[PDB]
């Protein structure tokens, strides 16, 4: 199970 | 290089020093914990533009993940970079507000109940900020901290974030437990509460510590109900079960009443299953979540179906296997067992005045039962008590929990006149012990359903015995103050609360307590320091409850009590205790007696030993009476490993005795049966064994039972679950 | 495995000296007599003293009557049965011959399409890949490729999983899933990601390779034309799925075709490369066949070579070395032959040689660092810096004696630009070494010469190599101190190079509290490697609670490889008990 | 299966007789005229009334724009990788078609053989076979000697 | 399995 929500924090 | 995203969008480069220099703050003062080693661990997750939150979540747990016994202090490094970020998250700084200012805002956002900046005025708020120091939160071990924000700390449980720490939270559940006292004596009994707390001198139930302070009135745990033998009582007892595992209580459902199957029907365990659906009601999948333990006697005619009810291999009606059960048990039923006689098994509704006397009186339940068993009208059914006994032990075993009460021990050496308010059953956990009566209806104005005020002194915390005086006021004082805060779903409840007042305050810490006096579980070696321990406890209580009958009277229905009757704990106790121990009592129960009967107690029943889970981790404290099975204890928890280690390892490890390593259950049980002395309620007293150190690895039905006797021999009140190591 | 011997009576006819000194004399027998003996005598030298590895065929092969060493090839299948069928046989020839296949399968029109789609024909490629093994089942592996976006992909992603029907499974074979940046970037912004079967989208599939902000305009513009036939799926979802076959197969891989791109030695535009070989350190240039023997496929092959990290005094060391190396590997690209003319052309065209590195760890070890903490980011820098400039120089004036290869023109390198030019910058984040050698003479070199070789590096996997040499495998950290394996003459225990002075000095895998620093040195490594890597993502379970893995923590490694420009990932490896 | 009709919409295009004649007309499109309708006219007479009948491809495809009609191949394989690899090919472009195989494989050389032998080979021409079925399992049919 | 006998011994 995964959170999107700090996912989006990083940087690529 | 690097960059970093600021608590809203801004970005700067990452300050290597700033977070350098928090951590050389938080190892401040501990030992054998590297700064570097955390930052090489926590660096290298680093990645450009990281969040401000991810760079503090990083290094505590970097610090967590190091905690061991060879380095406990990464306990405390990874508690205070918690507690520091834990700030930040409900403050935006370290620096917490001023207590008034703090107040206000929580309750702009409705968060706090606004009764409390109605009873008290800014400068009260003023003082009470002085005596906070917002420096204990360092004192938390790492453990202790995940558990305060996973459970006690006022938070937004959507979006997550944190609103109090939990300094405030200790300073507010004091001013509103303390809200109506006179204005001469308030503040001084909130600063100290405040002190006891915040210092791990006593502990408080969960609900307690999560929900005073905030705008809730229902702050229950456990409850007792007794279930009569009708459609009408079964029924209010099953919405009254709903009511409360709603409300997350734990649940003591007696119903050894209801009329065996067969008689003129379709029997008890269709009634069970029932409780056990309500009981289930507002859990998880309808699986996870709300417990109850169902209590039953020994000789009821259904009991061998009874026993197997958490049996996996049966049919379908055949299992009722998502609640634990109680056996409840008297002297004649063991004798039976060693005379190798036979039990007979009988429905209540065929007995007139058997299942009473069971409780009451035993001469009466021994001439009862053996002209029932002669007279050969009543429908009835033998049994060969070793056959009967090895089920109920061996279903114990295989589970886990099936539980023991002595009846006779929790009437005759109780608080509570047992002719007139028997003791006919207990909570979840066997440590509550309380008077119950049956409903007509979920609104019965004469049911009594018995509820657990549950608090606790940190053995550990305590430089010496006579420190409990004053903890004994401030505890007693603050559950008496609750008792009238709170709110009743219930009227049956609200009875039984106004009625008799009835407080459950026991003990965490004890393993440790007792390694540090250089005493073992074992081996006798503690009988006597425990006699004294709990001597002390129960007098120091007694005497807070007695002079706070002086100063607002003695419980509505006090003149039920053996209290009334000047009949004292140290009067009833089992005399075999005589033969374990000789410490002499220190204080004097004769002039307590006479106060006692002169103006008598606010409360009914002081003391109860229940086990602690989540109150002893936040002290960094044994879990009540229990050793400890190893040194550094795990959960998980979805933010890694939670490891604690046990209080002073460094210098204790060698005068602890681990669960595991005593011989067997003998020296454990007789300091329940010491401790039961003093105590008004019962224990949650455990019973354990190793296989591996028995021959072939089973454990003999032989030794089961020898340490039931022993059990019920030095009038132990309930046994709770046995423990079977594995491997 | 190396000494020639009767196979039948079991009688051995050589011995280890003359395997190096016949391998040496038969790789320079060209050389004028100027230079020959000099060149042999040399090579001989670095190969007895483990200086340099090579791979078995090589060491097994040249000296004896056979003229087949190949260990490892490329194959890329066309929308056609024509294609499919010259696939199929060109696996089958070299599988015959114990090379390792890469396959990229993914222009394979989806199923339904105007028809019973990819699947079937996969299964095929298996029988073929297993044609000339065991009972059919042991020996002959195959790393088969597809787009992430390709519509069949849910099906594709769970090719290895257990309970399945027989239709549904093609357990045989390892994938190597192929991810761009706008994916991730669905994943991170929490949308979606749309299937699409490759013939139904015209110039998407090329683009994924060559271009990405034409992929970029391409595929926004046909998920919102709603003519074309497409499927949506939750980002999420779709890695979840990646992830948890990855992890419980330890062989799903991943490709980032923008990495493999952006920071190639080839021109995206003419030559690019769209695939790896089996273990995923090859990245180079392949074209569909027509039919077995169409003249103008690219089949692309592995000439591989090592240093030994461990045997060198010190960095300069590898001057002469990536001489002999670079040399004698370019010399065996004329002295073996090609059972298929587009292996041929690749060979011919491109000369692309793969040389990585052996001993790593025991290298890291006794300069005092470890994988974990970041402490080797600079020395790698500085380690990679080394092998790549030495290789390419030797390259150069090679090209100088020799020609630059036919195709050189299709390399950055033809254009100026170098693997200091192009790598991923936030590798700047996390090592700061100086470049210690000049670049810029060499870059100018190169413009006017060329290089006898259009790529140089390449990061392998060993096995038998380093234990020859007593070496620590490619970059691999070891599991443990003794190495055991099973044989018919009982059990052999290897001890880690120098364990006597060295024990707390290693980072055996398992102590690494996790993957970010391997990560940070496998990126680094990336910035000087002209093909791949084959690295490996690991975990240990007992570190997590109740013993597992959390998604999260799989995405977030994933994402890390990404960030500093990871070009492929390998094995998952997980711990257990 | 006979009558030329959208696959997809569903709709059916001609009738029986249509289809008979039709079939007729195609495959004496190239008599002399002289005899041309005549046996044009004798054939359609023989199909429409069941004297003769015809195989599914024929009476389905003939008369339109198709020219695959086969529906069984036999292909012998020689004992080499470059026969087997034919062979192979063959089968793909055949079961394409549909058409039902016969494969002659008893010249692979056996297990040992100075190697790995027939059965990974065979194994080799059922993917083939079943490169253009269902989901991999139904449809295309093969029968190896 | 169980001995009645010492069983029998004890006080309760």
């Amino acid at each position: 199970e995964v959170d999107t929500d700090d996912l989006s924090n990083f940087q690529l | 290089n690097l960059l970093v995203t600021k608590r809203d969008g801004s970005t700067e480069r990452i300050n290597l020093d700033k977070i350098h220099r928090v951590l050389d703050w938080a190892a401040e003062g501990l030992h054998n914990v590297s700064i570097s080693q955390v930052e090489l661990r926590s660096h290298i997750q680093f990645y450009d533009g990281i969040k401000t939150s991810d760079i503090h979540e990083t290094i505590i747990k970097a610090a967590a993940d190091l905690i061991s016994r060879d380095a406990p202090d990464y306990q405390y490094l990874a508690a205070r970079l918690a507690i520091f970020h834990l700030r930040k998250k409900a403050y935006g700084q370290f620096e917490p507000p001023a207590l008034y200012d703090h107040v206000v805002k929580m309750v702009e956002m409705g968060k706090y109940d606004n009764h409390l900046l109605e009873d008290y005025t800014e400068e009260e708020f003023k003082q009470m900020d002085t005596f906070i120091d917002h420096d204990r939160d360092m004192t938390f071990s790492y453990a202790a901290v995940k558990q305060l924000e996973g459970k006690y700390l006022v938070q937004n449980r959507v979006t997550g974030e944190i609103y109090e720490s939990a300094q405030f939270l200790y300073i507010l559940v004091a001013a509103c437990l303390f809200s109506n006292y006179p204005r001469e004596t308030r503040l001084q009994y909130v600063k100290r509460f405040y002190d006891a707390v915040s210092t791990f001198k006593i502990s408080l139930p969960t609900p307690i510590m999560s929900g005073v302070r905030t705008p809730t009135r229902q702050f229950s745990s456990c409850v007792l109900i007794e279930c009569g033998d009708s459609l009408d009582s079964i029924n209010a007892t099953s919405s009254a079960i709903v009511k409360y595992v709603s409300q997350r209580a734990g649940i003591g459902i007696n119903a050894g009443r209801i009329r065996a199957l067969g008689s003129p029907h379709t029997g008890c365990i269709p009634f069970y299953k029932h409780f056990q659906t309500a009981v289930k009601s507002c859990s998880q999948g309808g699986v996870r979540g709300g417990a109850a333990t169902l209590f039953y006697p020994m000789w009821h005619l259904e009991v061998e179906s009874l026993l197997v009810l958490k049996n996996n291999r049966g049919v379908e009606g055949n299992r009722v296997r998502h609640m634990d059960y109680g056996v409840q048990i008297n002297k004649l039923m063991y004798t039976r067992l060693l005379k190798g006689e036979d039990i007979t098994l009988f429905s209540p509704s065929d007995v007139p005045g058997l299942y009473d006397a069971f409780f009451a009186d035993q001469e009466e339940f021994e001439r009862l039962y053996t002209k029932y068993e002669k007279d050969d009208s009543i429908r009835k059914q033998r049994v060969k008590a070793v056959e009967l006994f090895s089920l109920m032990m061996q279903e114990r075993a295989s589970t886990g929990r099936i539980y023991i009460q002595n009846v006779d021990h929790c009437n005759t050496h109780s608080p509570f006149d047992p002719a007139i308010a028997p003791v006919r059953q207990s909570n979840l956990c066997l440590e509550i012990a309380l008077p119950t009566k049956p409903l007509n209806d979920v609104n019965d104005e004469n049911g009594e359903i018995a509820l657990c005020t549950l608090s606790a002194f940190n053995l550990g915390a305590i430089n010496n015995l006579d420190e409990l005086e004053e903890l004994a006021i401030l505890a007693v004082r603050a559950l008496d103050a609750l008792l009238d805060y709170q709110d009743y779903p219930i009227p049956a409840a609200k009875r039984g609360a106004m009625g008799r007042r009835t407080l459950g305050i026991g003990v965490i810490n004890f393993a440790y307590y007792l390694a540090k006096h250089g005493k073992r579980y074992s081996d006798g070696s503690a009988n006597n320091l425990t006699h004294k321990t709990f001597e002390a406890i129960q007098y120091y209580l007694l005497k807070a409850s007695n002079e706070l009958a002086k100063e607002q009277g003695a419980c509505p229905w006090f003149n039920e009590t053996t209290y009334a009757k000047g009949i004292l704990p140290i009067d009833t106790y089992k005399k075999d205790l005589d033969t374990i121990a000789n410490e002499p009592l220190h204080y004097d129960w004769e002039a307590l007696r006479e106060s006692i009967k002169t103006h008598g107690l606010r409360n009914s029943t002081l003391s109860a030993l229940m086990p602690s889970e989540t109150s002893s981790q936040i002290s960094n404290a044994t879990n009540g009476i229990e050793p400890p099975r190893g040194y550094v204890s795990i959960k998980a928890s979805k933010d890694g490993i939670l490891r604690q280690v046990v209080p002073d390892y460094e210098h204790l490890h060698d005068a602890y005795e681990l669960l595991w390593e005593m011989p067997g259950n003998d020296g454990y049980l007789q300091l329940v049966g010491i401790m039961q002395k003093f105590i008004d309620q019962s224990i949650s007293a455990n019973t354990n064994y190793d296989p591996s150190r028995f021959p072939s690895g089973k454990v003999p039905m032989q030794q089961l039972l020898k340490d039931l006797l022993t059990a019920y021999k030095f009038g132990v009140k309930t046994l709770y679950f046995q423990n079977t190591r594995d491997g």
